[PDB]
RNA sequence: UGGCCAUGGAAGUCGGAAUCCGCUAAGGAGUGUGUAACAACUCACCUGCCGAAUCAACUAGCCCUGAAAAUGGAUGGCGCU
């Protein structure tokens, strides 16, 4: 890759963000994607494939190219996977009004959320991570019918159990 | 609050000293968050790092807490730009560990060289760009087939010189980075005792 | 074409500067007020526009 | 609302497509428009009278045929009573199809805008020329009739006609017959008369601006009397509005009989106009390719794929293309990818075997291009911009360029 | 943490509903500058030199800015600080 055209190993990763599905507007490839033997409509067909049922809501895409074979993998951020475990599944034309029901409880929900966290955030454990992610919902709106904020500083559960 | 925060921070401060007997004071310099980030995650579990200030020059309010002598001397090494480390484990071992870690960070334009830096036979590493920057000062640098080849391993910076601009920010682009350090230690407290890297 | 360290000393001289609403009078970039009585010392400054 | 206009254009279009289709063995079809003053009576007569001038045609299969649409005509005219705005049009006939099928339809709608364009015809088909003359001619014109009488300002389509406002004024004498006075009275005179002149320029504001944005590519100003230019070139009259002011015409007669007037001295500029724009669009184009700058693209490999991507700003099409999309499938496997093939590349072509597992890659009919982009350039990165082949610049995009490529939102290097 | 909405692109930065937690010594779901979008730069909390006072918002008195006309010109004049 640096003189002419040579993959001595080629295991070149990069780093896309969004794909619920194909995308008319796209700008998956070009810059990065040709030069480099990936090519455009395939490396989109195959993006679509793995980030197909869940997510539809937006996803991220670290794209591993193999010389010619691209592996697509779904990275979660907190966000993304709490709008995964919401009230589905309304994807998209109406939709419109708009994406933004939360309340949708998630109690020990989240707890598989911290843990799947790829270590991350300089924690003390868990205790902090659930005050992070308890948080991290713009939009769920914690148990049942809660708010936030302080409900967050009485945790009394999972300590022990993320690590 | 900045009332309610400054008497939560003597509250940190005294009970780390009440938890661990043993410190390590450690100059901070040009420091990233970055850095301070990285030397966190490594020194996670055993060591405790804190960055005070003047409300450090509070060590006497300990001493006076119906206890404590031997913190009246570590009062004058608080100055320069210091952090504390709280630890349990042992002195030495934590040394090394502080010496072990460090960062590169790039040249500081003005300040002194700790080590005669060099400028190895090597490419720079871009097209037909202009040579006369390395030239200047007096380096001999070719254009051998579309690279700025530099053509001999020689010293630019000695030991105690000041660094110049033009030879800093062409160590920069060359991706060259001997100077700074990371952090540097000070002074050291064992239990009572007081040691100087030693 | 021209020295990058030269070029600073001659834009700080040049257009590194504050300029009066009222009277476009150019003035020293830490200037909160004009100099100038004929605008009373606007206090409407503005840095003056950077060639792109 | 916009969308649900451009739902409308898009049927209509659709209906068209249909309606220069269709064709029916023997049979004619009655084309029809009546335009919006006339009234409806005066078409049910005519249509009687065409009627039993029918009833003695010689060939029989035409001559039942013309008869059923006109008695089905007549019967969709009764359902109104007065004639709708913006016209009617209506397309009766027998339109022959696939498997045989001899089908009787009779289609009647207003169209969405205004037209001023009458026709009745049978022939072995239907004549949607006018029709597709009013979806192509958007470009409004605003016109402004001043003179010392009064004012007119109007509103103008290809055809159309339109009045939206005027008055009239009694401005002062020419003379003032004290010696003294003679001056003063001059002096007010000229107050009162530029005052009017002032109420105009505010009143074209008022009427052909809409939002901060002049709703007229043009803005016409007419008359006699030095008043047009006494309006034209003044500070009064905005300079947004001004900018657009496209012809001081001077013309015999005043209010609506000067409209018209207006209109036939006007005509010449308004097709130039319409030309200019296009050479002035191109010529940015061009410039991108004339510096190195790379925000232009061209030929459609090239250009779908800046489009797909990061995408154009602008995309510029030469109003027919041929060059037409495709959607090929295979037979086994249900392997399918879509191509853009040229006339010749389109009619016949032996590549379309699938090769690697080895069977007739057959091609799905295709959708052609110019309107491909019509129905989806909005789902990129906008502004189609339809251009011809007159002016030198529209020439040499055609000829050369391939009619097809667009102005870039930035700098993209392409590669094969 | 490409946070949510917005894809035409807003990962703090055309807009808008949000607007919390972690690490924290401490950094806003972000003042700007700049980006197609980033990047890059810039703007708290704390230190070192430093070393006792210092800053903001209002308000009103005189003075000034605001303040341009035609014979040469009038706090009555000279003049007056």
């Amino acid at each position: 890759m640096p003189p002419k055209f040579d993959p001595n190993e080629i295991k070149v990763v990069y780093l896309r963000c969004t794909g619920g599905e194909v995308g008319a507007t796209s700008a998956l490839a070009p810059k990065i994607g040709p030069l480099g033997l990936s090519p455009k409509k395939v490396g989109d067909d195959i993006a679509k494939a793995t980030g197909d049922w869940k997510g539809l809501r937006i996803t991220v895409k670290l794209t591993i190219q193999n010389r010619q074979a691209q592996i697509e993998v779904v990275p979660s951020a907190s966000a993304l996977i709490i709008k995964a475990l919401k009230e589905p599944p309304r994807d998209r034309k109406k939709q419109k009004n708009i994406k933004h029901s939360g309340n949708i409880t998630f109690d020990e929900i989240v707890n598989i959320a911290r843990q799947m966290r790829h270590r991350s955030l300089a924690r003390e454990l868990s205790g902090t991570i659930k005050e992070i992610l308890g948080t991290a919902q713009s939009v769920g709106c914690n148990v049942d019918g809660r708010h936030p904020h302080d409900i967050i500083d009485d945790i009394n559960s999972g300590a022990v159990e993320c690590p | 609050d900045r009332a309610t925060w400054k008497s939560n921070y003597f509250l940190k401060i005294i009970q780390l000293l009440d938890d661990y007997p043993k410190c390590f004071i450690v100059g901070a310099d040009n420091v990233g968050s970055k850095q301070m980030q990285q030397i966190r995650m490594s020194l996670r579990g055993k060591a405790v790092v804190l960055m005070g200030k003047n409300t450090m020059m509070r060590k006497a309010i300990r001493g006076h807490l119906e206890n404590n002598p031997a913190l009246e001397k570590l009062l004058p090494h608080i100055r320069g730009n210091v952090g504390f480390v709280f630890t349990k484990e042992d002195l030495t071992e934590i040394r090394d560990m502080l010496l072990a870690n460090k960062v590169p960070a790039a040249a500081r334009a003005g300040a002194i060289a700790p080590c005669e830096v060099t400028v190895p036979a090597q490419n720079t590493g871009l097209g037909p760009e202009k040579t006369s920057f390395f030239q200047a000062l007096g380096i001999t640098t070719k254009i051998s087939r579309g690279t700025i080849e530099i053509l001999s391993d020689v010293q630019l910076i000695k030991t105690g010189d000041k660094v110049g601009a033009s030879e800093a920010t062409l160590l920069n682009m060359l991706n060259i980075s001997p100077f700074s350090f990371g952090l540097i230690i000070q002074q050291v407290f064992d239990n009572g005792s007081i040691y100087n890297p030693e | 074409i021209i020295e990058p360290s030269l070029r600073q000393l001659a834009q700080k001289y040049n257009c590194d500067k504050m300029i009066c609403r009222k009277c476009y009078a150019r003035l020293h970039p830490r200037a909160v007020n004009c100099r100038k009585k004929k605008c009373g010392h606007t206090n409407n400054l503005r840095p003056k526009k950077k060639v792109k | 609302s916009a969308a649900d206009r451009n739902v409308e254009i898009w049927k209509i279009k659709k209906l068209i497509k249909s309606l220069e289709a269709a064709r029916g063995n023997g049979t004619s079809m009655i084309s029809l428009i009546i335009p919006p003053k006339d009234q409806i009576s005066r078409v049910a007569k005519m249509l009687a009278d065409e009627f039993g001038t029918a009833s003695n045609i010689k060939s029989r299969v035409n001559r039942l045929s013309v008869l059923g649409a006109i008695t089905s005509v007549q019967q969709r005219l009764k359902l109104y009573n007065k004639v709708p705005p913006n016209g009617l049009v209506v397309y009766c006939g027998t339109i022959v199809t696939e498997e045989g099928k001899e089908k009787k339809v009779n289609i009647d709608f207003e169209p969405f805008k205004p037209i001023n364009t009458s026709l009745y015809l049978c022939d072995n088909k239907f004549h949607t020329e006018a029709l597709t003359a009013l979806l192509s001619d958007d470009s409004k014109f605003g016109f402004i009739v001043i003179d010392g009488s009064g004012a007119l300002f109007g509103t103008l389509q290809g055809n159309t006609r339109e009045v939206l406002h005027k008055f009239t004024v009694d401005l002062p004498k020419k003379h003032g017959r004290a010696a003294q006075s003679a001056l003063r009275f001059a002096r007010l005179r000229m107050e009162k008369r530029h005052n009017y002149v002032r109420k105009v320029a505010e009143t074209a504001v008022q009427l052909f601006i809409s939002g901060d944005k002049v709703n007229v590519a043009g803005l016409v100003l007419a008359g006699s009397a030095d008043f047009k230019t006494e309006l034209s070139q003044s500070d009064m009259f905005d300079q947004r509005l001004q900018s657009k002011v496209l012809k001081l015409v001077d013309i015999s007669y005043g209010g609506e009989n000067g409209f018209n007037q207006a209109i036939e001295l006007s005509t010449e500029v308004l097709s130039n106009v319409k030309f200019i724009q296009e050479k002035k669009l191109i010529g940015r184009y061009f410039d991108e390719i004339s510096q190195d700058t790379g925000k232009y693209c061209f030929g459609v490999e090239d250009t779908l794929k800046a489009l797909e991507m990061g995408a154009v700003e602008i995309l510029i099409v030469y109003e027919n293309l041929d060059i037409m999309r495709y959607v090929l499938h295979c037979q086994g496997t249900e392997e399918e990818k879509i191509l853009y093939l040229t006339p010749e590349q389109e009619k016949d072509k032996s590549h379309f075997t699938d090769k690697e597992t080895g069977q007739e890659h057959e091609l799905i009919e295709s959708m052609p291009l110019l309107e491909w982009f019509a129905n989806n350039y909005k789902k990129f990165g906008a502004t189609l911009e339809i251009v011809t082949d007159k002016s030198q610049e529209g020439s040499q995009f055609v000829k050369g360029f391939g009619g097809i490529g667009g102005i870039l939102r930035y700098r993209v290097d392409f590669q094969g």
